[PDB]
RNA sequence: GGAACUUUACCAGAUCCGGACAGGAUGAGGAUUGACAGAUUGAGUGUUCUUUCUCGAUUCCCUGAAUGGUGGUGCAUGGCCGCUUAUGGUCGGUGGAGUGAUUUGUUUGGUUGAUUCCGUCAACGGACGAGAUCCAAGCUGCCCAGUAGAAUUCAGAAUUGCCCAUAGGAUAGCGCAUUCGGUCGAAUUCUUCUCUGCGGGAUUCCUUUGUAAUUGCACAAGGUGAAAUUUUGGGCAACAGCAGGUCUGUGAUGCUCCUCAAUGUUCUGGGCGACACGCGCACUACAAUGUCAGUGAGAACAAGAAAAACGACGUCGAACCUACUUGAUCAAAAGAGUGGGGAAACCCCGGAAUCACAUAGACCCACUUGGGACCGAGGAUUGCAAUUAUUGGUCGCGCAACGAGGAAUGUCUCGUAGGCGCAGCUCAUCAAACUGUGCCGAUUACGUCCCU
C-alpha cells in the first residue's frame, strides 16, 4: 500500500524538453517570388498534387523538395 | 503524430472500454441484455420508466 | 432487418425514460408532472403536463419550439414528424412531482424546513388528498445530518395497491452546507374517471349495498 | 378467396391491446368483411435480475424486474382500401398495429 | 482530436445555430456532429462543437442543459444579438423558434 | 469484481489541454496550427531538435480565474442498500390516573403465524403494520389458430405367417392386419393436446358418541374435491434506530487536495494472476448401487443481426444465432458453400444428462481400465497483441495425492433434500460463479424449549 493519490515529485534525470514554436520567416513571399524587371518568378516549385491545393509552393530544403500539405517529397 | 497516437487504442472499440452506460457513461456493471446498455444502478432507478415492474 | 418485438419495446422504453429525464431537468421550475406520447404514421404528438402552462409555453410558443428542436435533434426526427403540446395539471396539490419541486424552491429560498413542509402538507390536503407525507433529510441543524418526517391523514405502505393509490416523488436540494433530500408522498383520493385517482376502492374495503 | 391482410397488434399493456383488438374486430364486423379470428400469441416476459445494493455490501439480495409483451393477430380477406378504412381510427397510446399481406 | 476549430467550421456551426435555435450534441469525445444548414450536410467534430459552446456559455451567450450524455445549447437574447452581428445577417432575422408560429400547442 | 490491451483506480516512462473566459503584453507579410527527411526516442511518435514548407487570427504569451479527477473525508451529506427483525410490532386525538418523568388505551383468560380474533375493561374513537391487494403454479369456462394441433376418407408405398437365437426365460392383444412428420400426396371435418385477455373454483364449506363451549373465538380427524388450510411459492411491508456499506454507479453532492515534467487525459510496457504459509466458499474424487465401449427412450426456462457509419443502386445488405451439405479418394478440432430466422414461424418433431438395455460386451478389489493433478510435443481457433500456457482438439505423462477424512461445522420437512444436466448472464475469446429452468427422486419428523 501507499499514500492515496499523492504527488511524489520525483527527480528527473533528463533535462526538461522545450516546447516547439513556429520558426518565423520574415517576408516569406519575398523569397518565394522572383520579380525580374516585371515578370514575377516562383523560385519554389508549384504543388503537383491537385487535391492538396494545386499550385501551392513546396519547400526548398537541402536535398528535399517536400510540401506542407501533401508531403510529396522530392529527392 | 500526436493526433495519430491520441486515443488510438480507444478507436479500436473492443472490450469493456468501448461500452458505457447510455445514462451515466460508467463502464462498470453494464447490462447488455436486450441491448439495454444501462448500468445496473441506473437501471434500478429508471426501471419503471423503461417499462419493467417488480413482480415476484 | 426490422427489430424484433422485444427490441422494439426496449427501444420505446429507453426513449421514454430519456425523454422524461430531459423534461424533468429542463422544466424544473415549472410544475412538470408527467409526459405521454402517441406515435402514429403521421407524427409523434408528445404531450407535456405542467402547472405553469404559460411559463413552459413561452411567448408565441418560443420555449415549446425550443424544446421541440431539442427533441427533434436528439432523436433525429424528420420535418413535420414531431409535434409538442402542453396540458395543464388538473389539480396542483395531487401531483407529487409538482409539490416536491415547489418544496425544493421553498428550501432554496432559505425558509424554515418545518414551515415549508407544513405549507406543502396544508395545500395538498386542501386539494383533496386523503393524506400526505413529507420527508426532509440532510444537514439541517448542523454538521450532524438528521431526517424529519411530517405526516397527516391516511397513508398505506405495504402491498402492491399502494403504487396505484400513492403518488411519490423525490428531489435533491443543493444548499451551501450540502445536499438535502426532499420526498413527497400523496395518498390520492378515489376518482370516477381515474384522472386524479385509481378509479377503484381500496383493496381491503368492503361496502354493503343499502337495501331498496 | 381474395387477398388476406394480417393485423398484428402488440403492446406492453394488456388492457390497451385488448381494447384495440376489440375495436378492430367490431369495425370489421360493421364492414361485413370475413375475418378469421383474433389469435392470442404467447405472452413474452422480459426478465432482468439485478443486485439491489449499489455497492455490494450486506446480504446479497436481488431485484427481479419483469416486462410482459402481449401480441394478437387478426386475419381478414378485404381489399387494402377496406383494411385501411377499418384500421383508420383512434388507438390507445403504446399500442402498435402492423399491416401485412399474406401470400 | 484537436480543439483548433477551423473558422469555416465555426461559421457553419454558427449558421446552423441561428437557423435552429438549439443544438444537440452527444458527449462522445471521438464522434462527429452532423448539421443541415439549408439542405446540405456538414460534419464537424464533437470536441470542436463543445469548445465553441463552452466559449459561448462562458460569455453568457447560450444556456446549457445536459441529460443522458447529450448536450442541449439554446441561444438567449444576447446570444442571438451577438449571433446577428457576427454573421452580418439582415436585421429582424429570427430563428425558426422565433419566426411567426400560427401553430396551437394546446392539448 | 470470470482484469491479455481498454477497463484500471497501481508501477516505470513519454503525449495532449480537454486552463473556458476577462484584462495585459505581442501580432499581417505574420498571433499560431500541422508536418517530409535525417536523430532524439520504446515509438517509418514534428515529442523535441536541424532544416524549411504549410496553416491562418481559429491560437499562443502571463496574471487572476476556470476545468477535470475511480484524490481524501460514508465520523460533513443526499439517494440506494444491508442489518437490528421474520418476527408481530407502532402512534396520535379526547377522556381517566400521577407533582412529574410517565401510564391507561395496547389487558385476566382462551384462540391465531399474527396487537388474528372472542371476551373483559377508564377508556372511547382513530391511523399504520398483520390480513387484504399484486405476480407465478396446479383444475376449469368463453375466445382462438395458414406462428398450435388432431381425427376420418380416398390415392401412393412398405411388412405379410412355414420360420422359435450362440443358452433365448418372464411380459396385453384372440365387420375390418399393421406401418409410413419426405408420400417436401389430395380432399373434408374438428378443438381432446397447445396458445390466453378476462372469468369460474376453496370457505373451515360439509360430518363427528370428536377437543372445547355451557357463551363465543376456534381446533383435530374424516368427507367433498385438481387443490383442505396463510392452497403452494414469491413480491410488497410499519415505527424507531446503526456514526453498518457506498464519495469505485451518475452532469448526486459540501469542505478539502492536485491542476500544464498534473492526482486531468491519452499512448507504450508491466502489474492487478506474482508464493515457505493460514482461512472462507466451490469443483473433481477416492470406485463394482462402479469405470469404459455400444444401443434405446426421452425435458423445460431461454437467447439470437447495426447507425445522421459504410457499400450498392430512399430502399436493401453485412455484422447475431442457427439448419443442411461439403470437407471426405480417409483423425479430431477446423475451414468452406447454400438455405432459414426479428424469433410459437428457422433452430425444432428442441434426440440434455441423470436413466434404461435378456448389450448373453470388456474389466474383478487393485492406487486397478478408480482418480485425472502436474508436465512434454504437433496442430487449429478468438483477438490489434496469446510470452506469464486465451481457449478447443490429438498423442504421450498417470509411480500427484486421494481407499471415505480429528477436534469442529453448514443447509434442509414435499416434487423438498440430494443427484443430473440445460439456458441466460458476465462474453472478441474464457464458467469450477451467479440468476433461472426442467429431469430422476428419497430418509426422517410433523415434536420440543435442552442448546442458540
Ligand atoms: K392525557
Ligand atoms: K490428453
Ligand atoms: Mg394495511
Ligand atoms: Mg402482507
Ligand atoms: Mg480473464
Ligand atoms: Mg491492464
Ligand atoms: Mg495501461
Ligand atoms: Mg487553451
Ligand atoms: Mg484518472
Ligand atoms: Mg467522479
Ligand atoms: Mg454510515
Ligand atoms: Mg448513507
Ligand atoms: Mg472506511
Ligand atoms: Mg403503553
Ligand atoms: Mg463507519
Ligand atoms: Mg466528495
Ligand atoms: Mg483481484
Ligand atoms: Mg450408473
Ligand atoms: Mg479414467
Ligand atoms: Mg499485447
Ligand atoms: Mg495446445
Ligand atoms: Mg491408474
Ligand atoms: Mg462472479
Ligand atoms: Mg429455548
Ligand atoms: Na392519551
Ligand atoms: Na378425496
Ligand atoms: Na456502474
Ligand atoms: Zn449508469
Amino acid at each position: 500500500g501507499g499514500k492515496g493519490k499523492k504527488k511524489k515529485k520525483r527527480i528527473f534525470t533528463k533535462p526538461k524538453k522545450p516546447t516547439h514554436r513556429h520558426k518565423l520567416e520574415k517576408m516569406r513571399a519575398l523569397k518565394y517570388f522572383k520579380v525580374t524587371e516585371y515578370k514575377v518568378e516562383r523560385t519554389r516549385q508549384d504543388c503537383p498534387h491537385p487535391q492538396c491545393g494545386a499550385g501551392v509552393y513546396m519547400a526548398q530544403h537541402k536535398d528535399r523538395q517536400y510540401c506542407g500539405k501533401c508531403h510529396l517529397t522530392y529527392k | 503524430g500526436h493526433l495519430d497516437q491520441w486515443r488510438s487504442r480507444q478507436k479500436i472499440g473492443m472490450g469493456k472500454g468501448a461500452r458505457c452506460c447510455v445514462i451515466c457513461s460508467n463502464q462498470k456493471a453494464l447490462i447488455r441484455k436486450y441491448e439495454l446498455n444501462v448500468c445496473r444502478q441506473c437501471f434500478r432507478e429508471n426501471a419503471e420508466h423503461i417499462g419493467f415492474t417488480k413482480l415476484r | 432487418g426490422p427489430l424484433s418485438k422485444k427490441r422494439m419495446i426496449i427501444r420505446d422504453g429507453v426513449f421514454y425514460a430519456e425523454l422524461f429525464e430531459f423534461l424533468k431537468r429542463e422544466l424544473a421550475e415549472e410544475g412538470f408532472s408527467g409526459v405521454s406520447y402517441h406515435v402514429t404514421t403521421l407524427r409523434t404528438e408528445i404531450v407535456i403536463k405542467a402547472t405553469k402552462t404559460r411559463e413552459v409555453l413561452g411567448v408565441n410558443g418560443r420555449r415549446i419550439r425550443e424544446l421541440t428542436a431539442c427533441i427533434q435533434q436528439r432523436f433525429n426526427y424528420k420535418e413535420g414528424k414531431l409535434q409538442l403540446y402542453v396540458e395543464r395539471v388538473e389539480v396542483r396539490g395531487l401531483s407529487a412531482m409538482a409539490q416536491v419541486e415547489s418544496l425544493r424552491f421553498k428550501l432554496l429560498s432559505n425558509l424554515q424546513v418545518r414551515r415549508a413542509a407544513m405549507g406543502i402538507i396544508r395545500y395538498v390536503m386542501e386539494s383533496g388528498a386523503k393524506g400526505c407525507e413529507v420527508t426532509v433529510g440532510g444537514k439541517i441543524k448542523g454538521q450532524r445530518a438528521k431526517s424529519m418526517t411530517f405526516r397527516d391523514g391516511y397513508m398505506i405502505k405495504s402491498g402492491t395497491a399502494h403504487k396505484s393509490f400513492v403518488d411519490s416523488a423525490c428531489r435533491h436540494c443543493y444548499m451551501r452546507a450540502g445536499c438535502i433530500g426532499v420526498k413527497v408522498k400523496i395518498m390520492l383520493p378515489g376518482d370516477s374517471t381515474g384522472r386524479n385517482g385509481p378509479s377503484e376502492p381500496l383493496p381491503d374495503v368492503i361496502t354493503v349495498i343499502e337495501p331498496k | 378467396e381474395g387477398q388476406t391482410v394480417r393485423l398484428t397488434i402488440t403492446s406492453r399493456n394488456a388492457k390497451a391491446v385488448e381494447s384495440v383488438t376489440s375495436q378492430l374486430l367490431t369495425r370489421a364486423r360493421d364492414e361485413k368483411v370475413t375475418i378469421h379470428g383474433p389469435v392470442r400469441l404467447p405472452t413474452r416476459t422480459l426478465k432482468i435480475t439485478t443486485r439491489k445494493t449499489p455497492c455490494g455490501n450486506g446480504t446479497n439480495t436481488w431485484d427481479t424486474f419483469e416486462l410482459k409483451i402481449y401480441k394478437r393477430i387478426i386475419d381478414l380477406h378485404a381489399p387494402t382500401e377496406q383494411v385501411k378504412k377499418i384500421t383508420s381510427f383512434t388507438m390507445e397510446s403504446g399500442v402498435d398495429v402492423s399491416i401485412t399481406i399474406l401470400d | 482530436m484537436s480543439t483548433y476549430v477551423p473558422k469555416p467550421s465555426r461559421d457553419n456551426v454558427y449558421r446552423f445555430f441561428f437557423t435552429e435555435g438549439v443544438i444537440a450534441c452527444k458527449k462522445d469525445r471521438m464522434g462527429t456532429w452532423t448539421g443541415t444548414l439549408g439542405g446540405n450536410t456538414f460534419t464537424v467534430p464533437c470536441i470542436q462543437v463543445m469548445q465553441l459552446m463552452r466559449s459561448l456559455k462562458s460569455r453568457n451567450l447560450i444556456k446549457e442543459q445536459y441529460a443522458w450524455r447529450h448536450y442541449y445549447w439554446t441561444l438567449n437574447d444576447e446570444g442571438i444579438a451577438y449571433m446577428r452581428s457576427y454573421l452580418h445577417l439582415a436585421p429582424s432575422a429570427m430563428p425558426n423558434t422565433q419566426k411567426p408560429s400560427s401553430v396551437n400547442f394546446e392539448k
